[PDB]
Protein backbone atom coordinates (compact mmCIF):
# COMPACT_ATOMS: atom_id res chain seq x y z
CA UNK A 1 0.00 0.00 0.00
CA UNK A 2 3.12 2.36 0.13
CA UNK A 3 3.46 2.15 -3.63
CA UNK A 4 0.23 2.50 -4.64
CA UNK A 5 -0.52 6.76 -4.90
CA UNK A 6 2.76 7.24 -6.25
CA UNK A 7 1.92 4.47 -9.25
CA UNK A 8 -1.58 5.96 -9.52
CA UNK A 9 0.24 9.21 -10.89
CA UNK A 10 2.65 8.02 -12.90
CA UNK A 11 0.34 6.30 -15.03
CA UNK A 12 -1.98 9.69 -15.31
CA UNK A 13 0.70 12.09 -15.93
CA UNK A 14 3.63 9.89 -17.04
CA UNK A 15 7.07 11.82 -17.28
CA UNK A 16 5.67 14.61 -15.74
CA UNK A 17 4.90 13.17 -12.38
CA UNK A 18 5.80 14.74 -9.00
CA UNK A 19 8.71 13.20 -7.00
CA UNK A 20 7.39 11.09 -3.66
CA UNK A 21 9.52 10.05 -0.70
CA UNK A 22 9.30 6.48 1.66
CA UNK A 23 11.41 6.50 4.98
CA UNK A 24 12.51 3.55 5.96
CA UNK A 25 13.20 3.21 9.74
CA UNK A 26 15.66 0.08 11.32
CA UNK A 27 16.06 -1.98 7.79
CA UNK A 28 17.41 -4.17 9.83
CA UNK A 29 15.04 -6.01 12.08
CA UNK A 30 12.71 -7.58 9.54
CA UNK A 31 15.00 -8.15 6.51
CA UNK A 32 17.25 -10.53 7.09
CA UNK A 33 19.18 -13.24 5.04
CA UNK A 34 16.86 -15.90 3.80
CA UNK A 35 18.45 -18.83 4.36
CA UNK A 36 17.22 -23.05 3.16
CA UNK A 37 8.59 -18.43 7.11
CA UNK A 38 7.21 -14.97 7.66
CA UNK A 39 10.27 -13.51 6.73
CA UNK A 40 10.67 -14.64 3.32
CA UNK A 41 7.39 -13.41 2.28
CA UNK A 42 8.34 -10.35 3.61
CA UNK A 43 11.67 -9.98 1.53
CA UNK A 44 9.83 -11.58 -1.80
CA UNK A 45 7.37 -8.86 -1.70
CA UNK A 46 9.58 -6.31 -1.36
CA UNK A 47 11.85 -7.39 -4.17
CA UNK A 48 8.85 -7.75 -6.57
CA UNK A 49 7.86 -4.65 -6.32
CA UNK A 50 11.44 -2.33 -5.97
CA UNK A 51 11.90 -2.98 -9.45
CA UNK A 52 9.47 -5.48 -10.85
CA UNK A 53 8.14 -6.16 -14.20
CA UNK A 54 6.12 -2.67 -14.51
CA UNK A 55 9.04 0.89 -15.20
CA UNK A 56 8.66 3.10 -12.44
CA UNK A 57 10.92 5.94 -12.16
CA UNK A 58 8.81 8.80 -10.55
CA UNK A 59 9.89 8.01 -7.08
CA UNK A 60 13.03 7.85 -4.27
CA UNK A 61 13.49 6.05 -1.68
CA UNK A 62 15.90 6.19 1.76
CA UNK A 63 17.04 3.88 4.29
CA UNK A 64 18.75 4.34 7.84
CA UNK A 65 20.10 1.07 9.79
CA UNK A 66 22.93 0.92 12.50
CA UNK A 67 24.33 -2.55 10.85
CA UNK A 68 24.93 -2.72 7.65
CA UNK A 69 26.13 -6.14 7.49
CA UNK A 70 22.53 -8.07 8.10
CA UNK A 71 20.71 -6.93 5.25
CA UNK A 72 20.32 -9.68 2.53
CA UNK A 73 22.68 -9.77 -0.70
CA UNK A 74 20.19 -9.36 -3.13
CA UNK A 75 18.79 -6.25 -1.49
CA UNK A 76 21.85 -4.25 -2.53
CA UNK A 77 22.88 -4.67 -6.31
CA UNK A 78 22.74 -1.61 -8.76
CA UNK A 79 19.46 -0.57 -9.16
CA UNK A 80 17.85 -1.09 -5.59
CA UNK A 81 19.89 0.37 -2.80
CA UNK A 82 22.62 1.97 -4.55
CA UNK A 83 24.62 4.39 -2.74
CA UNK A 84 25.59 3.32 0.69
CA UNK A 85 26.95 6.62 2.81
CA UNK A 86 28.55 6.74 6.38
CA UNK A 87 27.61 8.94 9.20
CA UNK A 88 30.28 9.87 11.94
CA UNK A 89 30.34 11.52 15.46
CA UNK A 90 30.67 15.36 15.01
CA UNK A 91 34.34 16.56 15.57
CA UNK A 92 34.83 19.87 17.14
CA UNK A 93 34.21 21.65 14.12
CA UNK A 94 30.74 20.04 13.69
CA UNK A 95 30.57 21.08 17.40
CA UNK A 96 30.93 24.83 16.96
CA UNK A 97 28.48 24.65 13.87
CA UNK A 98 26.22 22.74 15.58
CA UNK A 99 25.83 25.27 18.64
CA UNK A 100 25.89 28.05 16.02
CA UNK A 101 22.81 26.68 14.16
CA UNK A 102 20.74 25.78 17.28
CA UNK A 103 21.29 28.95 19.02
CA UNK B 1 52.53 -22.10 -2.78
CA UNK B 2 53.34 -20.47 -6.31
CA UNK B 3 53.57 -23.87 -7.78
CA UNK B 4 50.09 -24.94 -6.07
CA UNK B 5 48.61 -22.19 -7.79
CA UNK B 6 50.05 -22.59 -11.25
CA UNK B 7 48.78 -26.27 -11.20
CA UNK B 8 45.53 -25.37 -9.81
CA UNK B 9 44.93 -22.98 -12.58
CA UNK B 10 45.81 -24.77 -15.98
CA UNK B 11 45.66 -28.82 -15.13
CA UNK B 12 42.87 -30.97 -16.18
CA UNK B 13 41.84 -33.92 -13.47
CA UNK B 14 43.28 -31.86 -10.34
CA UNK B 15 40.50 -30.02 -10.12
CA UNK B 16 40.01 -29.95 -5.77
CA UNK B 17 43.34 -29.13 -3.93
CA UNK B 18 43.43 -28.73 -0.12
CA UNK B 19 46.30 -27.86 1.99
CA UNK B 20 47.23 -27.45 5.82
CA UNK B 21 49.78 -25.23 7.55
CA UNK B 22 50.90 -25.39 10.96
CA UNK B 23 53.46 -24.50 13.30
CA UNK B 24 53.81 -22.94 16.63
CA UNK B 25 51.44 -20.46 18.03
CA UNK B 26 52.23 -16.84 16.85
CA UNK B 27 54.59 -17.92 13.94
CA UNK B 28 52.61 -15.78 11.27
CA UNK B 29 50.28 -18.15 9.11
CA UNK B 30 47.67 -16.05 8.01
CA UNK B 31 49.76 -13.17 6.87
CA UNK B 32 51.87 -16.37 4.58
CA UNK B 33 48.40 -17.77 3.75
CA UNK B 34 47.02 -14.19 2.26
CA UNK B 35 50.38 -13.41 0.52
CA UNK B 36 50.48 -16.84 -1.20
CA UNK B 37 46.84 -15.95 -2.34
CA UNK B 38 47.17 -12.39 -3.30
CA UNK B 39 49.63 -13.15 -6.03
CA UNK B 40 47.62 -15.52 -7.82
CA UNK B 41 45.30 -13.33 -9.77
CA UNK B 42 42.33 -15.06 -9.19
CA UNK B 43 38.86 -13.32 -9.85
CA UNK B 44 36.88 -14.43 -6.69
CA UNK B 45 38.82 -14.59 -3.14
CA UNK B 46 36.93 -14.96 0.05
CA UNK B 47 38.00 -15.33 3.91
CA UNK B 48 36.66 -16.62 7.01
CA UNK B 49 37.58 -15.19 10.36
CA UNK B 50 36.11 -16.17 13.82
CA UNK B 51 35.99 -11.84 13.97
CA UNK B 52 33.04 -12.24 11.61
CA UNK B 53 31.00 -15.35 13.36
CA UNK B 54 31.12 -13.38 16.61
CA UNK B 55 28.44 -13.40 19.12
CA UNK B 56 26.19 -15.12 16.65
CA UNK B 57 24.58 -18.89 17.39
CA UNK B 58 25.51 -21.73 16.22
CA UNK B 59 22.72 -22.37 13.50
CA UNK B 60 23.90 -19.00 12.39
CA UNK B 61 27.35 -20.13 11.74
CA UNK B 62 25.85 -23.14 9.96
CA UNK B 63 24.17 -21.33 7.62
CA UNK B 64 26.91 -18.72 7.32
CA UNK B 65 29.40 -21.46 6.33
CA UNK B 66 26.49 -23.00 3.95
CA UNK B 67 26.02 -19.83 1.79
CA UNK B 68 29.70 -18.86 1.50
CA UNK B 69 30.04 -22.58 0.00
CA UNK B 70 27.33 -21.93 -1.79
CA UNK B 71 28.82 -18.82 -3.49
CA UNK B 72 31.82 -20.56 -3.86
CA UNK B 73 30.48 -22.48 -6.53
CA UNK B 74 29.25 -20.20 -9.43
CA UNK B 75 32.24 -18.91 -11.19
CA UNK B 76 35.08 -20.56 -13.19
CA UNK B 77 37.97 -19.79 -10.71
CA UNK B 78 37.91 -19.57 -6.81
CA UNK B 79 40.03 -19.47 -3.60
CA UNK B 80 39.40 -19.55 0.03
CA UNK B 81 41.13 -19.24 3.47
CA UNK B 82 39.80 -20.49 6.14
CA UNK B 83 41.44 -19.71 10.25
CA UNK B 84 42.21 -21.68 13.08
CA UNK B 85 39.90 -24.34 12.88
CA UNK B 86 40.21 -24.81 16.73
CA UNK B 87 38.72 -22.09 17.34
CA UNK B 88 35.84 -22.59 14.90
CA UNK B 89 35.21 -25.47 17.00
CA UNK B 90 34.91 -24.06 20.26
CA UNK B 91 37.89 -26.34 22.09
CA UNK B 92 38.21 -25.57 25.45
CA UNK B 93 41.08 -29.40 26.83
CA UNK B 94 38.73 -29.73 30.02
CA UNK B 95 36.93 -32.21 29.82
CA UNK B 96 37.23 -32.06 26.82
CA UNK B 97 34.21 -29.97 25.47
CA UNK B 98 33.72 -29.03 22.03
CA UNK B 99 30.50 -28.84 19.37
CA UNK B 100 29.97 -31.46 16.92
CA UNK B 101 27.97 -30.11 14.13
CA UNK B 102 30.51 -27.58 13.09
CA UNK B 103 33.28 -30.07 12.67
CA UNK B 104 31.26 -32.75 10.91
CA UNK B 105 30.20 -30.33 8.25
CA UNK B 106 33.62 -28.89 7.49
CA UNK B 107 34.55 -32.89 7.19
CA UNK B 108 32.25 -33.25 4.76
CA UNK B 109 32.97 -30.41 3.07
N1 LIG C 1 57.04 -13.62 6.64
C1 LIG C 1 56.83 -12.58 7.45
N2 LIG C 1 57.71 -11.56 7.45
C2 LIG C 1 57.50 -10.52 8.25
N3 LIG C 1 56.51 -10.32 9.12
C3 LIG C 1 55.65 -11.35 9.12
C4 LIG C 1 55.73 -12.49 8.33
N4 LIG C 1 54.66 -13.34 8.59
C5 LIG C 1 53.98 -12.70 9.51
N5 LIG C 1 54.51 -11.50 9.87
C6 LIG C 1 53.99 -10.56 10.85
O1 LIG C 1 53.13 -11.22 11.74
C7 LIG C 1 52.15 -10.25 12.21
C8 LIG C 1 50.79 -10.88 12.25
O2 LIG C 1 50.82 -12.23 12.76
P1 LIG C 1 49.71 -13.27 12.36
O3 LIG C 1 48.31 -12.92 12.68
O4 LIG C 1 49.95 -13.75 10.93
O5 LIG C 1 50.02 -14.50 13.28
P2 LIG C 1 49.37 -15.93 13.53
O6 LIG C 1 50.34 -17.00 13.36
O7 LIG C 1 48.09 -15.99 12.71
O8 LIG C 1 48.97 -15.87 15.03
P3 LIG C 1 48.14 -16.72 16.07
O9 LIG C 1 48.64 -18.12 16.09
O10 LIG C 1 48.34 -16.00 17.39
O11 LIG C 1 46.70 -16.65 15.55
C9 LIG C 1 52.24 -9.05 11.26
O12 LIG C 1 52.85 -7.99 11.99
C10 LIG C 1 53.10 -9.57 10.12
O13 LIG C 1 53.89 -8.57 9.48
Amino acid sequence: NLFKDAEAEYRAKGEESSLHIIIFDELDSVFKQRGSGVGDNVVNQLLAKMDGVDQLNNILVIGMTNRKDLIDSALLRPGRFEVQVEIHLPDEKGRLQIFDIQT
Amino acid sequence: GARYVRQVRESDKSRLVSLLIHGPAGSGKTALAAEIALKSGFPFIRLISPNELSGMSESAKIAYIDNTFRDAYKSPLNILVIDSLETLVDWVPIGPRFSNNILQMLKVA
